[PDB]
RNA sequence: GCGGGGUGGAGCAGUCAGGUAGCUCGUCGGGCUCAUAACCCGAAGGUCGUAGGUUCAAAUCCUGCCCCCGCAACCA
RNA sequence: GUACGACCGCAAGGUUGAAACUCAAAGGAAUUGACGGGGGCCCGCACAAGCGGUGGAGCAUGUGGUUUAAUUCGAAGCAACG
RNA sequence: GGAGGUAUGAAAA
C-alpha cells in the first residue's frame, strides 16, 4: 500500500482503515449471530409448529449465504515477547578494568591506562 | 553493541522496555536516542577522552563538544 | 522540642589535622562508641587520598564537602487533603550534617573490600564532582527545583 | 511583525493564569499560560507559574518586537502581581496597570454554593 | 434429537488464531483499630471435565466418552 | 393532623376533625461534667530531626491455640504475655 | 463586648 505524506500520515491513514475494517466485520458478525439465533430457535421448536419450522429453513439459507460472504479479520501480527532474567546475582564489582591500554598493531593507541569499575 | 540495529521500530521499543527491567548489569552502546532513554542509563563513559560520568542530559554536552 | 532551640554540644579539633570537621567525620563513621577504630579508618583513608593524589587530604575532603553539601532541601507539608514537598534553604549546620551523612552512607555501600578504601574512593569522587554522594545532592536540588512553585510557603 | 506599544491582558483565575500580549487594538501578538508551560493541577494557580507564563509570553512579544505594554488585570487569581513583576524583569516597560474584573450590577444569578 | 457449557472456593477471561495458565470476589496468615468493618501487606488455591489422537509442543485443534442447563419428542 | 362524614380543588391536595389502642413519661429553662471530624493557649521521645532496633532467619522464654491422664492455678489493649 | 445582611458499638444493672 502506497500513501501520500509522511510516516505519521501513513499511521493515521492505516489505523483508520483497520478501524473502519474492524467495524465492518463486527456488523457482519452481528447479523450472522442474529440469523444463527433464530435458526436455533426454530431447530428446537416442536415439530408441530409447521410455520416456524418453515421459516427456520428459509433463514438457514440466508445464514449460509451470509457465512460465505463474511470477511475474515486479518490476524494481527504478533509482537516479540522477551523475558530476560539472570540465573545468578550481580556483585558490587562485576567488572574491574585497571590501567588498560590497547592499540591495533600499526595504529594509534585508542586509550591509555583506561580504568573503570 | 548497538542492539536496536536492524530491528523494526516496534521491536526496538520492546527491546528497550525489557532491558530497562533487566535485573543485571548492562554495558551498552547505542546511537539511537530513544533506546538509551528507555533503558535509563546510569553512568556514561565518553571516548576517546576517558570520562566515567553520571548519566544525564549532559550526554548532549559531550556530543556537542 | 517545644520549649525552643537547645544548646549544641561542641567538638574539639582533630588531633593530627587540627580540624573539627575531621572529628565530626570520625563521629559519623563511628559505631558502638568504637572511636579508636573510627579514627584509624579515617586516617587510613586520608593517607590513601594523599597517596593516590598529591593534594592534601584535608583540602580534598573539604572539596568533597563543598560538592556534596546541599543548598535547598524539600520538607513535606500536609496541606488539607493534599501532601506535597516544599523547598527550604539548608542552614549550614544541617548542610555539613547532610554532607557527612551522605558521604558515609554511600561509602559503606561501595564495593571495595575495606571501609577506609571505600571512604577514600568516595571522597575522591565527590571532590571530582562525581559519584553517589554528588548524585544524591543533584537529586535533592532537582526535587527542590521541581517543587519550586511552592517556595512561598 | 514590528510593534512598539501594546496591551497585556492577565487573566488570573483560582485554577489557571493566562497572559495575552496584544497590540493597542487588541489583536493578539503572543500569549502563554501556566498549563501551556507544563504546570498541571494545583500548580497552575501558583504565582510562580504565573511568573513563568508572563516571562515566556513577554519573550515571544519582545522577539516579535515590542517595548512598552499597559497591563489589564482580570480575575481573582493570586498570580497577578507575579506576572507583572515577570513582565518588568523580562524587559517590557509597564506603562500603566488597570483592573478590568467584570462587576455585574446584580445581573445574572451565579451558580449554587458548593457543598449543599 | 437440537443447542449451550465443563479453567482455583464462586463467577469469568484466555479457546477462534498451538508455546506463557490469568481477572474479580472469596479463603488463610500478618498488619491498622479499644473492637468490627473498610483499608494495607503476604500466601495458598487449578496440571483447564475425562480418555485417546495431531504436533517438537494441546486449556486451545480433532474424536469419543461422562456430567449440567434449555428445548423437542408430533401436527388435519 | 390519621379514619369517617362534610366542604373546597382540574389535580396535587387544603379546611374541619376523632376513636380504639399504647407508654409513664414527653417537655421548657438552666446547672455540673464528659464529648466535638468547635475555638484559644500550653506541655510530654508525642510528632518532627536523628541513632539503633522489632517484624524476615536459628535458638531462649512467655502467651494463645491444639493435644494430653494431667498438660495446676492466676494475669487479657494501653495498664496480660523473660 | 452584643444584633441583622453577606461506618458501626448486642440486653439488664
Ligand atoms: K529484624
Ligand atoms: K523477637
Ligand atoms: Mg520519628
Ligand atoms: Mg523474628
Amino acid at each position: 500500500s502506497i500513501y501520500e505524506g509522511d510516516y505519521y500520515t501513513y499511521k493515521k491513514k492505516y489505523s483508520e482503515n483497520q478501524l473502519l475494517r474492524e467495524k465492518m466485520i463486527i456488523q457482519q458478525e452481528k447479523e450472522v449471530k442474529e440469523l444463527a439465533t433464530f435458526v436455533q430457535k426454530a431447530k428446537q421448536a416442536s415439530q408441530t409448529n409447521h410455520a416456524l419450522k418453515r421459516m427456520g429453513l428459509e433463514r438457514a439459507i440466508r445464514l449460509d449465504k451470509k457465512k460465505k460472504n463474511l470477511t475474515k479479520r486479518d490476524k494481527v501480527y504478533k509482537r516479540v515477547k522477551m523475558d530476560i532474567k539472570p540465573n545468578r546475582e550481580v556483585a558490587r564489582t562485576p567488572l574491574k578494568v585497571e590501567n588498560v591500554t590497547f592499540h591495533y598493531p600499526g595504529h594509534p593507541i585508542l586509550y591509555k591506562d583506561l580504568s573503570f569499575q | 553493541d548497538q542492539p536496536t540495529n536492524h530491528l523494526d521500530p516496534e521491536t526496538q521499543s520492546i527491546i528497550g522496555a525489557n532491558f530497562n527491567l533487566f535485573e543485571g548489569t548492562i554495558i551498552v552502546v547505542s546511537h539511537n536516542p530513544s533506546f538509551v532513554e528507555q533503558i535509563g542509563i546510569n553512568r556514561m563513559l565518553i571516548l576517546p577522552s576517558g570520562n566515567i560520568d553520571n548519566y544525564s542530559p549532559e550526554l548532549l554536552e559531550y556530543y556537542s563538544n | 522540642p517545644r520549649k525552643g532551640p537547645v544548646a549544641k554540644r561542641d567538638v574539639l579539633p582533630d588531633p593530627i589535622y587540627n580540624s573539627k570537621l575531621v572529628t565530626r567525620l570520625i563521629n559519623r563513621v563511628m559505631v558502638d562508641g568504637k572511636r579508636g577504630i573510627a579514627a584509624n579508618i579515617i586516617y587510613n583513608s586520608f593517607d590513601i587520598i594523599k597517596e593516590s593524589t598529591g593534594n592534601d587530604p584535608l583540602e580534598v575532603f573539604e572539596q568533597a564537602m563543598k560538592n556534596v553539601m546541599p543548598v535547598l532541601e524539600v520538607k513535606a507539608r500536609r496541606v488539607g487533603g493534599s501532601n506535597y514537598q516544599v523547598p527550604v534553604e539548608v542552614r549550614p549546620e544541617r548542610r555539613t550534617t547532610l554532607g557527612l551523612r551522605w558521604v558515609v552512607n554511600y561509602a559503606r555501600l561501595r564495593g571495595e573490600h575495606t571501609m577506609e578504601e571505600r571512604l577514600a574512593k568516595e571522597i575522591m569522587d565527590a571532590a571530582n564532582n562525581t559519584g553517589a554522594s554528588v548524585k544524591k545532592r543533584e537529586d535533592t536540588h532537582k526535587m527542590a527545583d521541581a517543587n519550586r512553585a511552592f517556595a512561598h510557603y | 511583525k514590528n510593534i512598539e506599544s501594546g496591551v497585556a491582558h492577565i487573566h488570573s483565575t483560582f485554577n489557571n493564569t493566562i497572559v495575552m500580549i496584544t497590540d493597542t487594538h487588541g489583536n493578539a501578538l503572543a500569549w502563554s499560560s501556566a498549563g501551556s508551560l507544563g504546570f498541571k493541577g494545583s500548580k497552575k494557580s501558583t504565582p510562580f507559574a504565573a511568573q513563568m507564563a508572563a516571562e515566556a509570553a513577554t519573550k515571544v512579544a519582545m522577539e516579535h518586537g515590542l517595548k512598552t505594554v499597559d497591563v489589564t488585570v482580570k480575575g481573582p487569581g493570586s498570580g497577578r502581581e507575579a506576572a507583572i513583576r515577570s513582565l518588568q524583569a523580562t524587559g517590557l516597560e509597564v506603562t500603566a496597570i488597570r483592573d478590568v474584573t467584570p462587576v455585574p450590577h446584580n445581573g445574572c444569578r451565579p451558580p449554587k454554593r458548593r457543598r449543599v
